[PDB]
RNA sequence: CGAUGUCGGCUCAUCACAUCCUGGGGCUGAAGUAGGUCCCAAGGGUAUGGCUGUUCGCCAUUUAAAGUGGUACGCGAGCUGGGUUUAGAACGUCGUGAGACAGUUCGGUCCCUAUCUGCCGUGGGCGCUGGAGAACUGAGGGGGGCUGCUCCUAGUACGAGAGGACCGGAGUGGACGCAUCACUGGUGUUCGGGUUGUCAUGCCAAUGGCACUGCCCGGUAGCUAAAUGCGGAAGAGAUAAGUGCUGAAAGCAUCUAAGCACGAAACUUGCCCCGAGAUGAGUUCUCCCUGACCCUUUAAGGGUCCUGAAGGAACGUUGAAGACGACGACGUUGAUAGGCCGGGUGUGUAAGCGCAGCGAUGCGUUGAGCUAACCGGUACUAAUGAACCGUGAGGCUUAACCU
RNA sequence: AAUUCCUUGUCGGGUAAGUUCCGACCUGCACGAAUGGCGUAAUGAUGGCCAGGCUGUCUCCACCCGAGACUCAGUGAAAU
RNA sequence: ACACAGGUGGUCAGGUAGAGAAUACCAAGGCGCUUGAGAGAACUCGGGUGAAGGAACUAGGCAAAAUGGUGCCGUAACUUC
RNA sequence: AGGACCGAACCGACUAAUGUUGAAAAAUUAGCGGAUGACUUGUGGCUGGGGGUGAAAGGCCAAUCAAACCGGGAGAUAGCU
C-alpha cells in the first residue's frame, strides 16, 4: 503490494 | 615555415632589468639532421624528415639503420616530418640548429601529455559533484543521469564518460619565444609547454597572429 | 539486472575465447648442473648461473 | 577572493565597521573580486553619527584582501583582513573623506586617486 | 595517482609495514639469509642495507640510531663488529635477491634474500 | 637540471647577507612611485625563509596601522637591490606562522647576541 | 491492472526555432544616444540570492542576455523523497456512529552484483596476398565558435539644448577550455622536531611500542588550484534576408528571364585532436630469406631431411606509461632499478663530553644531528650463454618496357 | 490559530530581498469554556523562526591513509 | 537453519595515570578472528588535512565542525522562590 | 530528602550513514534517552481464541493477528482466471 506508495 | 623536435629539460624563470619575473620552459634543441626528403615525384608533398639524438647501436634495428644508412648517418631517437612551403633542404645530413627561431617571434610547442590513466567525470569533463551529504546514497562522484527515456532509447555518441585522460597528443600555440641560443641548443619560450619533463617536444612558428 | 533470455552455448564458449593458456617456451638450462628451470630462478638443487647457491 | 557574503571591515570613516559583499559586480557568474574590484555592499554595523547607516546598499573599493597580490617579479603582498572603501552608489568615488591602514600600488586608478592621496602607505 | 612515487604498501598501513621490515631486518642480519615473497625481499634492501653502511663507522650514536630501528642489540651487535668491517670497503649491494618462485599455499611469487658474502 | 642550474645561478645576486628567521631586517625595493623611481623600506620580521637557488624567497611581517602585512620577496628579483639584517633573532623555528596569531607585546622574539 | 514509480530539486543532458543576448537586414511616427516592428540567422552564450515542497511567481542585486518549447510535463535498475504521503495523532468540518474532507496540522523502510542494446575507455584475433621495421597520405569523424568595459577616433558627425555616434584602432576583463608546477600555495600517515599518558629496552642518559599519524609545529618529491602560460581569431569559398550593376520579355520601367557585384557568429574551409577494418584495407624509405628430395587421383597438391633469417615474443631490471592487456627505457659492448658517493631540501644546534647552576635548565663543542619519492655521479647487487615464434625469393591474367 | 477557504489578508518588526517567523487587527469560510477556555515557572532525543561560534554543507573541489573495486592462485553462489 | 559482527543469569577483578567497574597503556592469562599473494585506476565504504570565503548548501545546518576538566571570580528576563 | 542532577554497568531506541541475494528475516558504527525507580533482572507460576492481555497502537498472545496454530466438516462455494 504494502500500500506504500503514491496513489 | 618548418619547426624542430627537442627535449623539455623545463621550466625555470628569467628576471629582467626592471624587475619582471618571465617564466620559461626550457627546451634542449640538439641539432635536427634531416634524414629523407619528400616530393610531388615520390609521390604525394613536400615535407623533410629528420632526427636529432643519439641511440644505442644495439638498439638500432637493420631497417632503421638501412634508412639512417641514406645520408649523413648517426641514428637519432626517432623520426620526424614537417611538411615544406618552398623552402628547400637537401639531405646531406643538413642539420638544422636552433638558428632558425633567431627572428621568430611565435612558436607552438606540442608535448605528450602527462598520463592520468582514469580520471572519470569531475577530473575528465569537470563535472559537478552530488551532494556530499543530506541524504545522498552512494552516489557522489557519479555521473548521475546518461540519457532521456523510451524515446531516444539510448546514449547519443560521445556522451561525457569516465575514461582514459591525458597521455596523449595536445599542443599549446602562441607562445612568446624569451630567448634563442646556439652553441648551448636552448630555446625558452615563456611558459608551460605539454607534456612531463624529459619528453619529447616538436616546436615550430605559431600559425596564428 | 537479469538476462531477459538464456545466453546460448555457443556465446559462452566465444566469451571463452580468451580465457586460454600459454605453455611457457621460455624453460632454460643450468650450465653446471643439468637442470631445467625457469629463467633467472634457481634450480631445484639450489643451481643458478652455474654457482651453487643455497645448500637446499 | 572576496566574494558574496563574507564580511569586510572598512578603511575609511563614513562610518561602516563591518559591511557584507552582496554581488560581486562586474560580469555575469563573476566568482571572486578582490585586488582593487568593486563590489555591491550591505551595511552590518554602523557607527551612531556616520554618513551611512545600518541596512543601506553601497557600492566598495576591495582595498586589502588576505589573499592579497601578486604583480609583476613573483612577490606578494598579504594583509591579515579583509577591507575596503565605501563608494557611492552612482559615482563610484569614496563617500569617506579618510582612509586608513595601508593600500597598495595597484589601486593607482584615475577613480582610485584620491584613497592613495590619502593612505599613509604602499 | 603515483606519478614519481617510491616505496610498496605490500596491503598493510604504515605502522604493521615499519614493524614488519624491522622483524625482517633482523631475521637476515641474524640468519644471513630468509625465504620471502619477491616484493618483500626487494623492499627489505631499502631498510637492512642503509644499516650495514651505517655500521661502517663505529660510534655510540651510530649504534644507538641502529638500535631506534631493528631494536635488537643482538643485531645492533653483529653489524658493527662483523658486517660493518666485513663490508667496510664495498661501495653498496650488501644483498642479492635470488628467486625460486610460487608458494604453494598461495601461489605466490618466491625470493631468497642473502648477504652477499655469506660464503660460510 | 644540469642545462638548468647555469641558467640559473648566472642571475643570482651575490652580495645578499645572511639572514636568519627572526631576524628583524629592512628590504629596501624599488618602486616607480609614479613619475620618480625611488626605493622605498619594509621593515619586519623574517618569519620564513625560501632556499632554493634562484627561486630563493623570504616572507617579512610587519604589523602596520594595526593590523600585520606580510611581503614575500623573490630575493634574487632586481626589484629588490638591498636587504640588511638590522637586528638579531633568537626563535629555534624554521617557520613563524605562530606570531601571526599574537599581537604587539605579546610578538616581541630576543635578541640573539652571539 | 500475472504492476508502464506518478510532483519539485540534484546530476547529466539532447533536439526544435515561434531568437533572450551576440551577427546581417527592410520600414520607422529612424536627428543623435536609443527604441519599435518585420525579415534572415540555431554558431556560441543564456544570473546569484530572500520566501515557499514547489514548478511558478513576487522581491533584492546582477548581466551582453537571464529565450519559448520537445525529449514517458527527458533524467528511480543515477541521487534526493520536501510535496502528493496508507499503519499514529489532533484541529475545524460533516455525521447518532463507525468514519469522512483537493481544509489543515505534527510523525513516517525509496531492492536489484548489468546477460543484451547503447555508451566511455582498452586489448585479443584475423584480414589487407612473401616476411619485417619505420615514416606518412587524409577519405572520414570529433573538438572549438561567448562576451563586457576603458582609452584613441571625438566631445568631432548629429543636436536649440541636453546628450552623443557609425566606421576603424588599442588595451584590459568575465564565464569557458587545454596544458603545466617556474612562482604563490594546498596535501605530503614514507622527512625533522615539540609534547601528554603509559608500557618496555636491566638502571642513569638515550631510544622504541600503543593511544585517530596519540595530540600537534614545520615540511621533500608527486598530485594539484586559488597558482600562470595559451586559446575563441585573422583570412578564403558559396550563400540567407537584403542592396545593387547591366538588361530585355513589355520602345518605357525592372536585381533576373541571359549576364555581373555585394552580403551574416549559420554552410564549406582555415585552427586543435583522432583517423587506411578508407575490406575502396592507399603511399614512401629501409631490412631479411638464393638447400636438397620423394609420392598420387598432378595442384594455389601432400610430405621428408637440411635450414631458422630480418624481426618478434618471452624472461629480467623497469618508467612523470598503466585496472589487466597496452605503451616507453634498459639487460654487462650496461646507469634499467636498488644501493652507494657528493650536493641540495627539510627540520632547526643530535648523542657523547665539558661549563655554569642547589635544580628545572642554559651555554660550548654545533647551524649540529638526522633527512622520502630530488639533483650530479658511481657497476657494489640484480638485469645469463641460451632457448621460443617467425622461414628458405613469394598466385593467375593482361598490358608496357627488355630479353 | 495544531481551527482562516478566499490567503502570500492587512499593519508593524526582523532581511539587500521573508508564501515561514515574532507582534497586532477581527472580515472567527468553520474558537469558546472539564469530547474544558485563557494563562503558566520548570521540564522535552517535541514543532516553527532568529543570532554568535563553527566549519568541505556550499562556491569547487585538491591531496593523503586505510577496506573493496583491478591481476594471480584456491574454493565457488544468485535472481532471470 | 551456518565454525552466523546478534541474544544469554551469577561469580572473581592486579599495576601507572584517574573521581571512576569511565578512559588510555600494561600484568596474570588469552588471542591475530580458516582464503591468501600483488597491484596502488574510476567508483563505493571508513578516516586525516586544506588557500580565500563561512550556511552562499538544503525541504531543514542533514552530516560534519565546534564545545568539552578543576578551583576561584561572575551570571539576565522570569519564577510555583 | 528526591518518579532530583552529571555519568559507566544495566535498560532504552531520537538522528545519520552503512547494510538491503545482509555478518543480521531489524543489525553494525558514530552520536542519543533513562540510569534509587511507574527502575531493571534470573527462576517458577496464572490468564486461551470472539477468548486472553493491552499506561491504548488493533499493540502483543512462539519470525503468524480487524480474530492464533493443528486436525476435522472438506473435493466449502467460485455465474471468475
Ligand atoms: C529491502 C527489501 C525489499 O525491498 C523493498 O521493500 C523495496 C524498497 C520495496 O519498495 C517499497 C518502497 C517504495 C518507495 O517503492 C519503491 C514503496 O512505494 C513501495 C510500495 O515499497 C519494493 C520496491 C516493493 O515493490 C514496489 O511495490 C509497488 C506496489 C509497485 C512498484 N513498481 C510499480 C515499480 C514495486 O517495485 C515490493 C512490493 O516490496 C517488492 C516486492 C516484490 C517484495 O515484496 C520484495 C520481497 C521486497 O520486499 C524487497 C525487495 O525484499
Amino acid at each position: 503490494i504494502f500500500s506504500i506508495f503514491v496513489i | 615555415m618548418i619547426g624542430l623536435v627537442g627535449k623539455k629539460v623545463g621550466m625555470t624563470r628569467i628576471f629582467t632589468e626592471d624587475g619582471v619575473s618571465i617564466p620559461v620552459t626550457v627546451i634542449e634543441v640538439e641539432a635536427n639532421r634531416v634524414t629523407q626528403v619528400k616530393d610531388l615525384a615520390n609521390d604525394g608533398y613536400r615535407a623533410i624528415q629528420v632526427t636529432t639524438g643519439a641511440k644505442k647501436a644495439n638498439r638500432v634495428t637493420k631497417p632503421e639503420a638501412g634508412h639512417f644508412a641514406k645520408a649523413g648517418v648517426e641514428a637519432g631517437r626517432g623520426l620526424w616530418e614537417f611538411r615544406l612551403a618552398e623552402g628547400e633542404e637537401f639531405t646531406v645530413g643538413q642539420s638544422i640548429s636552433v638558428e632558425l627561431f633567431a627572428d621568430v617571434k611565435k612558436v607552438d610547442v606540442t608535448g605528450t601529455s602527462k598520463g592520468k590513466g582514469f580520471a572519470g567525470t569531475v577530473k575528465r569533463w569537470n563535472f559537478r559533484t552530488q551532494d556530499a551529504t543530506h541524504g545522498n546514497s552512494l552516489s557522489h562522484r557519479v555521473p548521475g543521469s546518461i540519457g532521456q527515456n523510451q524515446t531516444p532509447g539510448k546514449v547519443f555518441k560521445g556522451k561525457k564518460m569516465a575514461g582514459q585522460m591525458g597521455n596523449e597528443r595536445v599542443t599549446v600555440q602562441s607562445l612568446d619565444v624569451v630567448r634563442v641560443d646556439a652553441e648551448r641548443n636552448l630555446l625558452l619560450v615563456k611558459g608551460a609547454v605539454p607534456g612531463a619533463t624529459g619528453s619529447d617536444l616538436i616546436v615550430k612558428p605559431a600559425v596564428k597572429a | 539486472a537479469v538476462q531477459q533470455n538464456k545466453p546460448t552455448r555457443s556465446k559462452r564458449g566465444m566469451r571463452r575465447s580468451h580465457d586460454a593458456l600459454t605453455a611457457v617456451t621460455s624453460l632454460s638450462v643450468d650450465k653446471t648442473s643439468g637442470e631445467k628451470h625457469l629463467r633467472h630462478h634457481i634450480t631445484a638443487d639450489g643451481y643458478y648461473r652455474g654457482r651453487k647457491v643455497i645448500a637446499k | 577572493m572576496i566574494q558574496e557574503q563574507t564580511m569586510l571591515n572598512v578603511a575609511d570613516n563614513s562610518g561602516a565597521r563591518r559591511v557584507m559583499c552582496i554581488k560581486v559586480l562586474g560580469g555575469s557568474h563573476r566568482r571572486y573580486a578582490g585586488v582593487g574590484d568593486i563590489i555591491k555592499i550591505t551595511i552590518k554595523e554602523a557607527i551612531p553619527r556616520g554618513k551611512v547607516k545600518k541596512g543601506d546598499v553601497l557600492k566598495a573599493v576591495v582595498v586589502r584582501t588576505k589573499k592579497g597580490v601578486r604583480r609583476p617579479d613573483g612577490s606578494v603582498i598579504r594583509f591579515d583582513g579583509n577591507a575596503c572603501v565605501l563608494l557611492n552608489n552612482n559615482s563610484e568615488q569614496p563617500i569617506g573623506t579618510r582612509i586608513f591602514g595601508p593600500v597598495t600600488r595597484e589601486l593607482r586608478s584615475e577613480k582610485f586617486m584620491k584613497i592613495i592621496s590619502l593612505a599613509p602607505e604602499v | 595517482m603515483r606519478h614519481r612515487k617510491s616505496g610498496r604498501q605490500l596491503n598493510r598501513n604504515s605502522s604493521h609495514r615499519q614493524a614488519m621490515f624491522r622483524n625482517m631486518a633482523g631475521s637476515l642480519v641474524r640468519h644471513e639469509i630468509i625465504k620471502t615473497t619477491l616484493p618483500k625481499a626487494k623492499e627489505l634492501r631499502r631498510v637492512v642495507e642503509p644499516l650495514i653502511t651505517l655500521a661502517k663507522t663505529d660510534s655510540v650514536a651510530n649504534r644507538r640510531l641502529a638500535f631506534a630501528r631493528t631494536r635488537d642489540n643482538e643485531i645492533v651487535a653483529k653489524l658493527f663488529n662483523e658486517l660493518g668491517p666485513r663490508f667496510a670497503s664495498r661501495a653498496g649491494g650488501y644483498t642479492r635477491i635470488l628467486k625460486c618462485g610460487f608458494r604453494a599455499g598461495d601461489n605466490a611469487p618466491m625470493a631468497y634474500i642473502e648477504l652477499v658474502d655469506r660464503s660460510e | 637540471s644540469n642545462i638548468i642550474k647555469q641558467l640559473e645561478q648566472e642571475q643570482m645576486k651575490q652580495d645578499v647577507p645572511s639572514f636568519r628567521p627572526g631576524d628583524t631586517v629592512e628590504v629596501k625595493v624599488w618602486v616607480v612611485e609614479g613619475s620618480k623611481k625611488r626605493l622605498q623600506a619594509f621593515e619586519g620580521v623574517v618569519i620564513a625563509i625560501r632556499n632554493r637557488g634562484l627561486h630563493s624567497a623570504f616572507t617579512v611581517r610587519k604589523i602596520s596601522n594595526g593590523e600585520g602585512v606580510e611581503r614575500v620577496f623573490q630575493t634574487h628579483s632586481p626589484v629588490v637591490d638591498s636587504i640588511s639584517v638590522k637586528r638579531r633573532g633568537a626563535v629555534r623555528k624554521a617557520k613563524l606562522y605562530y606570531l601571526r596569531e599574537r599581537t604587539g607585546k605579546a610578538a616581541r622574539i630576543k635578541e640573539r647576541l652571539n
